[PDB]
RNA sequence: ACAGCUGGUUCCAAUCGAAACAUGUCGAAGCAUGACCUCCGCCGAGGUAGUCUGUGAGGUAGAGCGACCGAUUGGUCCUGUCAAACUCCAAACUUACAGACGCCGUUUGACGCGGGGAUUCCGGUGCGCGGGGUAAGCCUGUGUACCAGGAGGGGAACAACCCAGAGAUAGGUUAAGGUCCCCAAGUGUGGAUUAAGUGUAAUCCUCUGAAGGUGG
RNA sequence: UGAGGCGCCCAAAAUGAUCGGGACUCAAAUCCACCACCGAGACCUGUCCGUACCACUCAUACUGGUAAUCGAGUAGAUUGG
RNA sequence: GUUUGACUGGGGCGGUACGCGCUCGAAAAGAUAUCGAGCGCGCCCUAUGGCUAUCUCAGCCGGGGACCCGGCGAAGAGUGCAAGAGCAAAAGAUAGCUUGACAGUGUUCUUCCCAACGAGGAACGCUGACGCGAAAGCGUGGUCUAGCGAACCAAUUAGCCUGCUUGAUGCGGGCAAUUGAUGACAGAAAAGCUACCCUAGGGAUAACAGAGUCGUCACUCGCAAGAGCACAUAUCGACCGAGUGGCUUGCUACCUCGAUGUCGGUUCCCUCCAUCCUGCCCGUGCAGAAGCGGGCAAGGGUGAGGUUGUUCGCCUAUUA
RNA sequence: UUAGGCGGCCACAGCGGUGGGGUUGCCUCCCGUACCCAUCCCGAACACGGAAGAUAAGCCCACCAGCGUUCCGGGGAGUACUGGAGUGCGCGAGCCUCUGGGAAACCCGGUUCGCCGCCACC
RNA sequence: CAACC
């Protein structure tokens, strides 16, 4: 399972590339989406690879994360551990978290909104014009890497 | 094109391998489709007669009928219907 | 053979055995083939039908089993033939064939030979086939006269083995006799 | 090209193969008592006349082959489609 | 004609000599130079010069560049020195030139060039170990008659 | 008088939102019919902008030609080269159909169908691929995003380069870009090179700097 | 003797020189890394408005609810004032 | 009284990219432009059409560039004509027979990708009548893609409908279709001049100038063959290669057609340096004098006259 | 399939080569022209009639790889080329990095001297 | 060289 984070704007981006971050539910730039993985759902990262952040959080940070951006399906109701046991399969988060991790099932399964609406990245992040092994933020990250973006941006 | 007349710039997809060249087996233009069938479609450079038009190769259309011996096979042309007449030599069952 | 580019023709046509272009003229009847072919002592009736991984016989005669129903002459013959397409044809009503279309392979469509004997003996079996009488040999020679005939300018035995000195297309009638007849093990 | 003077085809009137005889269509004459005639006197006065102060078209490099079937038995004759031509003789 | 005019590959591949008319000989002399009844093998030194970008390189630039160079091969060897030296391209690519303003502009034929891809060997010489040094120089003097810079590289030579 | 040509055509707001192309035209400064925009009505359950897989289509890049074809070296088998109108080979990729996942539709009725109303048929720029041309802020294609009709932030200024698509108002955090002063943020840290004010200039009509040379 | 980095020569134009300017040399240049910041109407967040849809309703009058998946616009179509 | 067309790197002239077909351009589905590259069609054929039987071709080798025999030979032959494609017990060749190159009426595709549009075309059916073959089957012309034409009118083919109260005769009107042409080829019947000109507009489109480009032009640099009695480099300097300028020319059509006055000269002002003189240098094939070549350098100077509107240039006497 | 007939795929099946196989069986070569039929002349072929001989052809069986072909390993090669992205480099033609794909020639070693279907048959 | 050729 790997977070997709959308970190460049859809002005100029090509429109099957733009199509492809819709369908994945990503409509703003710094939303946040879980895509298990899949050969379907490969193809999709890869093609938007130069636009977006992804990689697999560890449960900890998914965990963060979900307390603090998680959204239900509609309504402005707050999502945490008693929100998560009165409408979910789950106790708390991390039951959440790693039934997420581990592919079991899905946000919208669960009554909760595909996606994670993030806030711009605390300290910025390191650019969008060069991918992670040359410096950037863009594409693949590390389970480390993909952390510290993901709580920057908590 | 210069010119417009229906083998404009087929020279490739009309043209047989050279090992494929010379007169075809007899089974696949006698082949039976039935109606409902996906038959792929792609004219025999050896066989002259039965053919559709050149732009139509590659297409994979649905039988849905005959007339005497050829096959009426529809498609759909970028987004227009069109109704195919076309032997079973240039045909071939999908899957 | 010589290099990339080079055409080998269709196995069955380096053996010489296949016509393609006319067996696909053939196969466009929609209707089953009566196979007759030729050996130099035997004759072979098939009644073949199209197939995915290749031809199905149906039915079938050889003159070989002829015998096994009284034949002690020889079985290269014209009433050898007719009595092969025949008991071929019988077999073939059986199996459920109603109607064929004589395939000869790469034998001339020569008036009264035995290819066409093979066919009216097919026919009289009660298979539907496109044909054309005047162009088969005569009842009599069908029968074997011609050979009888032949043997009246005798001074030697046509037949070594001994079978008969004036030979018998009596004979003939007695096996046509017993292949027409409901009994007979087919 | 050549053409055969008499050959067997079909006669849609018989309505059955027999021997025809091919002609060319010899023009017929007129009579100066069809409708167009009298609009031409009708309308033709001081001045241009539209259409009746055209004079003869050109002509094309090849014309169509016009020719008469005639029916060896029934005597009637049939039309068919040209061909271009630039020559038409008949054998026999 | 300046050379700025047609050193780039710019253009379609332009050789079929079955729809191209008019075009002009060859100014190239030889391609292979010194003896060349001898093999390239009964040589211990062979030195190329390697072309470092990719061009096209008329054949009148290949014939004075090849001149200076087996010129100055002969001149300190001698008219049958003991080398062998060969020029491995041929100027198959057809140039025209557009000599009515940009009407009908496509250009009547008026020359040849060979294409070069970098890191090619336009030259290559055989020579014994006197006369290594000789051919280094007869290089020189050629890679400044043609558009790109070069490499002078020795293969086979391990007498340093 | 007529014009297919120039000019002008007066209040507010809300929903959607083009075409600068195809066919015909005494047609190219115009029309009609399509494409596309919009409105109304009918239909009633699927649909397919993305990806994966399966069954097909294809000969461009590259490569190669003791595989055709036609070019193109030398020596007494070897040795030297090529192709827009070559191919024994052969991608990426584009594309037909289907299934799966995704997304979407069944009160927001999708898909499809019928009808009313158009506007439009001078386009331009960037990027990729081109063809012509010495070239051009050149001409002429193609796919795409943008300007046109796109604010706001950056780029000295600067239609289409970067960030960015935007109801009002307010707090906050970032993007591109930047942190010596002008001007918000460092005269930041570890280290190295440069002595030419090289340089302090992503892209570009716009920012030059070459072949060649250098015991700096 | 080979290779790499930065620089030098090659290097001439017309009203007043220029990296936007000042001006900068263990840099305020270049290259390799790193640290902390500034900086949009983007993104997050409070309230309100419009629009679409939903519940209730005679209502297109109130009241309540939903919008991560609504909010730019020339020609033009549609509708309320 | 009118017409005298359209395209077009402005218009005219030239050409036809004005209707069709093929390869390439075209970027591996389809579609795709230019006055893009190569090149064709406006027919021809009664067989050079159709079927059946028999049969296998180029080319090379061996035996007696004609003939006969054998061998190798998947195709290089042949198949009417462009190109590309198809074809070997054939789609080619020979022989024989034959007239399906037939009548009626459709389906579908194409023309016109997508996506509406006529004529024309093709593939595929049904019906009728036939040809050949044992038969399956083949034949809706030539293996496939070019060889084509609206309405009105006329002639023609077979049958029928109809013409003003009514009957007869004449002569008309019509249903279906064939032939006759519009090549500006989805169809007008059609020549020029205008500097005597006029109007509408266009910077949608040229001329001057600007701007871009820099082939052209000017200038420079690299390499240095060659000659300079010997000697590359005192000096002259081919080829080829790399550049700078924006003085010439060409190209483009970005700006301006509700106007930015057009060559030359003159007058008056500023500037550039690639320097003609003047200052200071280096080399020399530098004795001197003087030449020749080179370097720094733009402070100052660079004038008067003859022809020509001339710019330029040619010429004269002066001049540092 | 101790030898046959009709095929499908249409060289992995081609080219070339070695070895083995048949008294009333099979296929052939083979013997022979009264008939049906036949040769622009030839019973050569086609056609018919038939068993004295033969396994020398063909054919079937076993097998060999020199040529041609198919697929595979290792090397060439993650090279050549390439879909997406970049305020990365270059005076420039052009190149590079990241992401997703990915050849061809050729060399060396293997594979390949058909596979399969129906019918008939000591 | 200032238009038409
Ligand atoms: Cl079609
Ligand atoms: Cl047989
Ligand atoms: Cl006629
Ligand atoms: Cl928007
Ligand atoms: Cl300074
Ligand atoms: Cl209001
Ligand atoms: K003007
Ligand atoms: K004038
Ligand atoms: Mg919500
Ligand atoms: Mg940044
Ligand atoms: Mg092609
Ligand atoms: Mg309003
Ligand atoms: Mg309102
Ligand atoms: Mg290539
Ligand atoms: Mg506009
Ligand atoms: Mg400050
Ligand atoms: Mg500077
Ligand atoms: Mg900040
Ligand atoms: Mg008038
Ligand atoms: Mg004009
Ligand atoms: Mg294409
Ligand atoms: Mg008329
Ligand atoms: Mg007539
Ligand atoms: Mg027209
Ligand atoms: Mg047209
Ligand atoms: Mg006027
Ligand atoms: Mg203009
Ligand atoms: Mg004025
Ligand atoms: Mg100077
Ligand atoms: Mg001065
Ligand atoms: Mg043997
Ligand atoms: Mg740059
Ligand atoms: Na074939
Ligand atoms: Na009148
Ligand atoms: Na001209
Ligand atoms: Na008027
Ligand atoms: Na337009
Ligand atoms: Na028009
Ligand atoms: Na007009
Ligand atoms: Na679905
Ligand atoms: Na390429
Ligand atoms: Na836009
Ligand atoms: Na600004
Ligand atoms: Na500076
Ligand atoms: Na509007
Ligand atoms: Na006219
Ligand atoms: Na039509
Ligand atoms: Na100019
Ligand atoms: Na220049
Ligand atoms: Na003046
Ligand atoms: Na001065
Ligand atoms: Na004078
Ligand atoms: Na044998
Ligand atoms: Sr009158
Ligand atoms: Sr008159
Ligand atoms: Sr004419
Ligand atoms: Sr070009
Ligand atoms: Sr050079
Ligand atoms: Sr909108
Ligand atoms: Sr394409
Ligand atoms: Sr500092
Ligand atoms: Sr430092
Ligand atoms: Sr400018
Ligand atoms: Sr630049
Ligand atoms: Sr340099
Ligand atoms: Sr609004
Ligand atoms: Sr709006
Ligand atoms: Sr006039
Ligand atoms: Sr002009
Ligand atoms: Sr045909
Ligand atoms: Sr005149
Ligand atoms: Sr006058
Ligand atoms: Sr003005
Ligand atoms: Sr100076
Ligand atoms: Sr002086
Ligand atoms: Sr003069
Ligand atoms: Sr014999
Ligand atoms: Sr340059
Ligand atoms: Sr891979």
């Amino acid at each position: 399972m790997h977070a997709l984070v959308q970190l460049r704007g859809e002005v100029n981006m090509h429109t099957d590339i733009q199509d492809t971050l819709e369908m994945l539910n990503i409509h703003h730039v710094n939303h946040c989406t879980l895509v298990p993985e899949t050969d379907a759902y490969r193809g999709m990262v890869a093609k938007v690879n130069d636009f977006v952040a992804f990689g697999e959080p560890s449960q900890e940070t998914l965990e963060t994360v979900l307390a603090t951006r998680a959204e239900p399906l509609e309504g402005d109701a707050d999502v945490d551990d008693e929100w998560v046991a009165e409408h979910t399969d789950y106790d708390d988060i991390s039951g959440l978290a790693f039934a997420l991790l581990s592919e079991e099932t899905t946000l919208r399964e669960q009554g909760l909104s595909p996606t994670l609406r993030l806030h711009p990245p605390r300290g910025g992040h390191d650019g969008v014009k060069h991918p992670v092994k040359e410096g950037g933020q863009l594409g693949k990250h590390d389970t480390e890497g993909i952390d510290d973006l993901l709580e920057a941006m908590r | 094109p210069s010119s417009n007349g229906p083998l404009e710039g087929t020279r490739g997809k009309l043209k047989n391998k050279p090992r494929d060249r010379g007169t075809s087996p007899p089974q696949r233009a006698v082949e039976e489709f039935d109606d409902g069938e996906k038959v792929h479609l792609k004219i025999d450079p050896s066989v002259p007669n039965g053919r559709f038009h050149p732009r139509f190769d590659g297409q994979t259309g649905t039988v849905e009928g005959k007339q005497g011996d050829a096959y009426k096979v529809d498609i759909v042309d970028g987004g227009k219907e069109k109704t195919i007449i076309v032997t079973a030599a240039h045909l071939r069952r999908q899957e | 053979a010589t290099g990339p580019r080079y055409k080998v023709p269709m196995r069955r046509r380096r053996e010489a055995r296949t016509d393609y272009h006319q067996r696909l003229r053939l196969l466009k009847s929609g209707k089953p083939r009566l196979v007759a072919r030729k050996s130099n002592k035997h004759v072979r009736a098939q009644l073949v039908t199209l197939g995915p991984n290749g031809d199905d016989t149906l039915a079938s005669a050889h003159s070989s089993d002829l015998a096994e129903y009284g034949w002690e002459a020889p079985t290269g013959n014209m009433p050898s033939a007719y009595l092969t397409g025949l008991l071929a044809g019988l077999r073939a009503q059986e199996a459920g064939v109603e109607e064929a279309v004589l395939d000869i392979g790469l034998n001339s469509p020569t008036p009264g030979s035995k290819v066409f004997a093979i066919q009216e003996g097919a026919i009289d079996a009660g298979l539907d086939i496109p044909h054309n009488d005047d162009v088969l040999a005569d009842w009599q020679r069908t029968r074997g006269a011609h050979i009888a005939e032949y043997d009246e300018q005798l001074e030697e035995p046509l037949y070594s083995g001994d079978f008969d000195a004036a030979d018998l297309p009596e004979h003939f009638d007695e096996l046509r006799e017993t292949l027409l007849d409901g009994d007979i093990e087919l | 090209m050549q053409m055969p003077r008499r050959f067997n085809t079909y006669c849609p009137h018989c309505n059955e193969h027999q021997e025809h005889e091919v002609e060319k269509v010899r023009s017929g004459r007129q009579t100066g008592m069809k409708w167009i005639d009298r609009q031409r006197e009708r309308n033709s006065g001081i001045g241009n006349d539209g259409k009746f102060s055209k004079v003869p078209g050109g002509d094309k490099p090849t014309k169509k082959t016009d020719l008469k079937y005639r029916c060896g038995e029934c005597g009637k004759a049939h039309l068919r489609e040209g061909w271009r031509a630039g020559r038409l003789e008949f054998q026999e | 004609k300046p050379a700025s005019m047609y050193r780039d590959i710019d253009k379609p591949a332009y050789t079929r000599r079955e729809y191209i008319t008019g075009i002009p000989g060859s100014k190239i002399a030889q391609h292979k130079m010194g003896r060349k009844q001898k093999d390239a093998d009964d040589y211990p030194v062979q030195i190329s010069l390697i072309v470092e970008e990719t061009v096209q390189l008329r054949h009148g630039s290949l014939e004075a560049s090849r001149l200076s160079a087996n010129r100055h091969l002969i001149k300190e060897l001698g008219e049958e020195g003991d080398y062998k030296m060969t020029l491995r391209k041929f100027p198959h690519q057809v140039l025209r030139e557009n000599k009515d303003g940009m009407r009908a502009a496509f250009g009547k034929i008026v020359g040849t060039a060979a294409r070069v891809q970098a890191g090619e060997q336009l030259f290559t010489a055989y020579c014994n170990v006197e006369d290594a040094e000789h051919v280094k120089e007869a290089f020189r003097r050629a890679y400044n008659k043609i558009t790109p810079s070069c490499r002078i590289d020795s293969s086979p030579a391990g007498n340093a």
